[PDB]
């Protein structure tokens, strides 16, 4: 709450850090554009049947 | 007998400040006086409305 607030120089290289890995895992690919958001999913349509 | 209220201004937002000030001397008595402190702000910004 310290005002003004002041931020730290790491902040934003830990961002890039995060949002420029792209891996595999359970949600299918993982990957993330500039805003955080997720591309190249896959989402998987399913019908519930008698069988 | 004076108390003291705090404000928040949106940036920007001229008329209210104006018929505020203007509802503090019309309704201004001797028995109480009114006290504000007045700080502007981002109104949209939640950690500005936080701080
Ligand atoms: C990966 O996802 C992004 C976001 O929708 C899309 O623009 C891009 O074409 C995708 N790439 C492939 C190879 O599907």
């Amino acid at each position: 709450l310290a005002n003004p607030a002041v931020p730290w120089g790491q902040g934003v290289e830990i961002e890039r850090a995060l949002k420029q890995v792209q891996v595999e895992g359970l949600s299918g690919n993982i990957k993330f554009d500039q805003n955080g958001k997720r591309i190249n999913y896959t989402i998987n349509i399913m019908e519930l049947k008698t069988n | 007998n004076s108390i003291q209220i705090g404000g928040l201004f949106p940036r920007g937002a001229d008329q209210e400040y104006s018929a505020f000030r203007v509802g503090m001397v019309q309704f201004s008595t001797s028995e109480f006086r009114l006290t504000p402190h007045i700080d502007n702000l981002e109104v949209a910004n939640s950690f500005a409305v936080t701080n």
